[PDB]
RNA sequence: GAGGGCGCUUACCACUUUGUGAUUCAUGACUGGGGUGAAGUCGUAACAAGGUAACCGUAGGGGAACCUGCGGUUGGAUCA
RNA sequence: GGGGAUUGAAAAUCCCC
RNA sequence: UUUUUU
RNA sequence: AGGACCGAACCGACUAAUGUUGAAAAAUUAGCGGAUGACUUGUGGCUGGGGGUGAAAGGCCAAUCAAACCGGGAGAUAGCU
RNA sequence: GCUCGCCGGAAGACCAAGGGUUCCUGUCCAACGUUAAUCGGGGCAGGGUGAGUCGACCCCUAAGGCGAGGCCGAAAGGCGUAGUCGAUGGGAAACAGGUUAAUAUUCCUGUACUUGGUGUUACUGCGAAGGGGGGACGGAGAAGGCUAUGUUGGCCGGGCGACGGUUGUCCCGGUUUAAGCGUGUAGGCUGGUUUUCCAGGCAAAUCCGGAAAAUCAAGGCUGAGGCGUGAUGACGAGGCACUACGGUGCUGAAGCAACAAAUGCCCUGCUUCCAGGAAAAGCCUCUAAGCAUCAGGUAACAUCAAAUCGUACCCCAAACCGACACAGGUGGUCAGGUAGAGAAUACCAAGGCGCUUGAGAGAACUCGGGUGAAGGAACUAGGCAAAAUGGUGCCGUAACUUCGGGAGAAGGCACGCUGAUAUGUAGGUGAGGUCCCUCGCGGAUGGAGCUGAAAUCAGUCGAAGAUACCAGCUGGCUGCAACUGUUUAUUAAAAACACAGCACUGUGCAAACACGAAAGUGGACGUAUACGGUGUGACGCCUGCCCGGUGCCGGAAGGUUAAU
RNA sequence: AAUUCCUUGUCGGGUAAGUUCCGACCUGCACGAAUGGCGUAAUGAUGGCCAGGCUGUCUCCACCCGAGACUCAGUGAAAU
């Protein structure tokens, strides 16, 4: 559920907060924690090197199971937590041999659900299925690469992939992003859409919520001076240039996709 | 107002004291100079 | 002496004063439309099947009447 | 612009400058 | 497509 | 509840006068902004020179920064004084 | 030595960092000291820092640093595995008093605690670089309990007034006590115990986890403070003696209560929110390889041990960073009395001080102030600067508005003291007594005593009662920018940067992008509701035409075209 | 107009008088849609303009309280 606050405030007025109840409240399954530490956007030459990228909360790791084994042993979800690294939700799900594991959370998700991975495994929302056996046409949570390596597809909050034909031992994915790519086939997969969704409505407000989130401010190419970025200078604001990156790489349409190495697996690119 | 030189030991050894000059091809070529200068003090110690 | 008057004092209150509002009349650079005016310009939308049937509601567009879109009405002509 | 056609006469339009 | 006033 | 209000500490530095061989190589005095946050601060760590770092001023990088400092090429070169 | 004055959330007092003998005593004065100097943080001697429990070393890890082998790389070297370092964080223990010229939680008195070795005596399955638990964690907010602390009285000792009064509802002071040990409260959390079974916990487990039943309702953690004890003592005004007039001996009164009360503590709690909040060791337990009369394990008592380094002094500064005995700079800890909302402020306490050139004079002029006739923005680029407003309560408050706001708009009235209602009220605290009781750090009923605003009425002094210090000026039009924020340390704080929001655009993961001739690594332990790039810059109404030129995407038929 | 040369544009308002202000026109030297356009409550040590209170800002200064300047003593510079 989404929310208006009130303007009893500026910087508050625009807020738009994503509250969610059937969420667990305070800390989370400590076993499954482990550090993190922040990287400032820095190398291990300590060089910024992704620009933007420090500050914000605290922050500890949940160790969340994707590869999705457990092949036989069903489990109960016991409750959906919040994951600070990650759009997605999180659930504990308790193995009826006496193991806890964080799982993501489909649309479904609810604690007291039953979920189930392996061949057999019944397609039901959110179970875990080599793709071999899972009717074209299911919509499917996050997705295997390489059999047995783990799901990289679709981890995000509301994302999915439509699996659209299985003709050969690849399948043809329809991912979020719009491209057409076959895949393994013999690559997990689970069942459903990715949890939340409401996401995409959140609002932040105030400059302050992105800088609690780890995000420090990005400062224009054309605010600078010549000798700083390509863009820059001419007594009042100007341009004239041609849009580049500030290591006067073009932009506007350059694509900088290059693999050869991976091109067979895209059936049809991203419109 | 706030000058430029806050003392401190532990960062004055560990930046330019001996080991740290020694645990380097170029810090031990510091030491070769002064050495060869005469220098009474290669480092600074207690 | 008692009483009284003058005075002083308290209450009520007329002028009068400060602040800020309501209302109403006149007024105003400039500006939008409306109405009137024997023979101006430009097109010619409606009236007949008005040469794209018309009109109402409504939204965008356009020198102008108006054009186009969507639903409704017939207060529409033809053996369609 | 001029000429003729066509108009009841204009305009448009066609042929001769 | 137009055909001044009474 | 709040980059909420008023206001010390604390962080900043809008005005003025004094100072300007100063008490001070940027301050004092009176007023001033922020003040639960994109707050402030101790210690320790990393980023190094056409390199870093920069809510961008060409700002900051040991009293200097349109390319630091130290040493060397080096008695650069100087149709200039 | 007597006064006077200044600081008193410091101008006191402690710690750190830094200094490094500046500490104490003598003694000297050239030079150092903005003067003299007899004095000094100067010279010269000499003295001075005493630890199981304070600190460090030490075990343990962070960021990060190093790194056998290793990958990389002309050489140099770069990066990383196991590991090994690294505190600003986690880990056993000591309090009160007394003493030196100068050291003390270190010496002495008194009284405690920690963990190891050895022994003896009973009682016993003990054992890992491993498993589990614990350690182990954010912000805001809200009271309850309490202590530190203070006020009043009681108590004790002393007092009876330089000038009218002052043996009483009068004056001054003191009224203090640690850890540890015992109790286990206010109050916080969680149902307990037993037996069976298991696809988990890299091996296993008697642990944890999961599942089954059975059986009890009260059980276990946790915890300030109080009370007791430590204390038969320490401390303690004041005495009585000696004095080499600095002080040294001996002695010793009362030593309680009510009320108020933190920003300390219970509270690593509680309620709640989102941005969702170190690691590891110690510690408890589980077992493995192992030892099985042993050895280890538990308990009480006895004993030995607990090393080494630090420990003077300056500390928001004359001892540190500032060339100086420099109005600058400098992290944490304490927090008395009256008035206050208060860590503001004004006056004081404890403590520390008068700033290391003075004496006169009492011009212009400059600096810093105080008052000002009439006038009152005439000033000036500009009301710069001055002046003015200045608390609380209550009534009252316009356009506009994103329905919070604008508002503290504006604008008014009240504000001292005394009496009364009420020799001190509403409130607060709560002792006797009475009873009950699962028995006391219990409950109830009880209202003594203590403490205490606010109102109204009535009276009264001054010119003036928010009587000082403190302490918004307010209003009307309009540019820009949404807003808080950021900036040119040192002539620019803004209309510049930023920003939430919007759009374009790249990226399918060994991503695009970046650091690096690489390995490695950031992006990200993320995965298109994500991540980069660029442009705009809240929100509202909206964002038209132009693809020639320049850039960019897609396109091959042909023409042209490199090595070969 | 943070854009406008001519320019103190012209009319309106305000003032005794107004090159600024506000309101209009529009003859836009040389506005205009995310090189965003045009509005906008609130915010602002932000620029412009007016009005009340208030005043040595000023007519036009005066007096007073302190620190220097001045004389004495000790020390004792500097720029040139
Ligand atoms: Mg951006
Ligand atoms: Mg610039
Ligand atoms: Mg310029
Ligand atoms: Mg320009
Ligand atoms: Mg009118
Ligand atoms: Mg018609
Ligand atoms: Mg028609
Ligand atoms: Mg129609
Ligand atoms: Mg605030
Ligand atoms: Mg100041
Ligand atoms: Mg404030
Ligand atoms: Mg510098
Ligand atoms: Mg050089
Ligand atoms: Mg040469
Ligand atoms: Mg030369
Ligand atoms: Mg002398
Ligand atoms: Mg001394
Ligand atoms: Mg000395
Ligand atoms: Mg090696
Ligand atoms: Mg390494
Ligand atoms: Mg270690
Ligand atoms: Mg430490
Ligand atoms: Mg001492
Ligand atoms: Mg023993
Ligand atoms: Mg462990
Ligand atoms: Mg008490
Ligand atoms: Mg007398
Ligand atoms: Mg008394
Ligand atoms: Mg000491
Ligand atoms: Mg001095
Ligand atoms: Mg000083
Ligand atoms: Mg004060
Ligand atoms: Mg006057
Ligand atoms: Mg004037
Ligand atoms: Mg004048
Ligand atoms: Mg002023
Ligand atoms: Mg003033
Ligand atoms: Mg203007
Ligand atoms: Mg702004
Ligand atoms: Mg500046
Ligand atoms: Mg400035
Ligand atoms: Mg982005
Ligand atoms: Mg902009
Ligand atoms: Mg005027
Ligand atoms: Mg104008
Ligand atoms: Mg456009
Ligand atoms: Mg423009
Ligand atoms: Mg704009
Ligand atoms: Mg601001």
């Amino acid at each position: 559920a989404v929310v208006k606050c009130k303007p009893t405030s500026p910087g508050r007025r625009h807020v738009v907060k994503v509250v969610n109840p059937e969420l667990h409240k305070g800390k989370p399954f400590a076993p499954l924690l482990e550090k993190n530490s922040k990287s400032g956007g820095r190398n291990n030459n300590g060089r910024i090197t992704t620009r933007h990228i420090g500050g914000g909360h605290k922050q500890a790791y949940r160790i969340v199971d994707f590869k999705r084994n457990k092949d036989g042993i069903p489990a109960v979800v016991e409750r959906l937590e919040y994951d600070p690294n990650r759009s997605a939700n999180i659930a504990l799900v308790l193995y009826k041999d006496g193991e806890r594991r964080y799982i993501l959370a489909p649309k479904g998700l609810k604690a007291g659900d039953q979920i189930q991975s392996g061949v057999d495994a019944a397609i039901k929302p959110g179970n875990t299925l080599p793709m071999r056996n899972i009717p074209v046409g299911s919509t499917v949570h996050n997705v295997e690469m390489k059999p047995g390596k783990g799901g990289q597809l679709a981890r995000s909050a509301g994302t999915y992939v439509q699996i659209v034909a299985r003709d050969g031992a690849y399948v043809t994915l329809r991912l979020r992003s719009g491209e057409m790519r076959k895949v393994e086939a013999d690559c997990r997969a689970t069942l459903g859409e990715v949890g939340n969704a409401e996401h995409m409505l959140r609002v932040l407000g105030k400059a302050g919520a992105a800088r609690w989130r780890g995000v420090r401010p990005t400062v224009r190419g054309t605010a600078m001076n010549p000798v700083d970025h390509p863009h820059g200078g001419g007594e009042g604001r100007n341009f004239g240039k041609h849009p580049v990156t500030p290591w006067g790489v073009q932009t506007k349409g350059k694509k900088t996709r290059s693999n050869k190495r991976t091109d067979k697996f895209i059936v049809r690119r991203r419109s | 107002m706030k000058r430029t030189f806050q003392p401190s030991v532990l960062k004055r050894n560990r930046s330019h004291g001996f080991r740290a000059r020694m645990a380097t091809k170029n810090g031990r070529q510091v030491l070769a100079r002064r050495r060869a200068k005469g220098r009474a003090r290669l480092t600074v110690s207690k």
